[PDB]
């Protein structure tokens, strides 16, 4: 129940999968981000923890062409670099 | 799918 405020690019990402608010729980931020990635089918078929985000708004937010969903800290770090504070 | 269960893991930290 800590609410965070996505900076504009993160917000745009959330809004492309139906997000309506200015603020969000982290669980919400991940929810939408998870949906975007399933939706756009960005995960690797065989190795489904691999996400290819080069050439995508998600790539702009993250600053990498790919990442593993096992790199928990890395992912939360990207998000937390993209919050109004 | 496998991606949903790696991602579900991710949500436990939040």
């Amino acid at each position: 129940e800590t609410l965070v405020r996505p900076k504009p690019e993160l917000l745009k990402l959330l809004k492309s999968v139906g997000a309506q608010k200015d603020t969000y729980t982290m669980k919400e931020v991940l929810f939408y981000l998870g949906q975007y990635i399933m939706t756009k089918r960005l995960y690797d078929e065989k190795q489904q923890h691999i996400v290819y985000c080069s050439n995508d708004l998600l790539g702009d937010l993250f600053g990498v062409p790919s990442f593993s969903v096992k790199e928990h800290r890395k992912i939360y770090t990207m998000i937390y670099r993209n919050l109004v504070v | 799918l496998t991606f949903e269960q790696y991602w579900a893991q991710l949500e436990s930290a939040a």
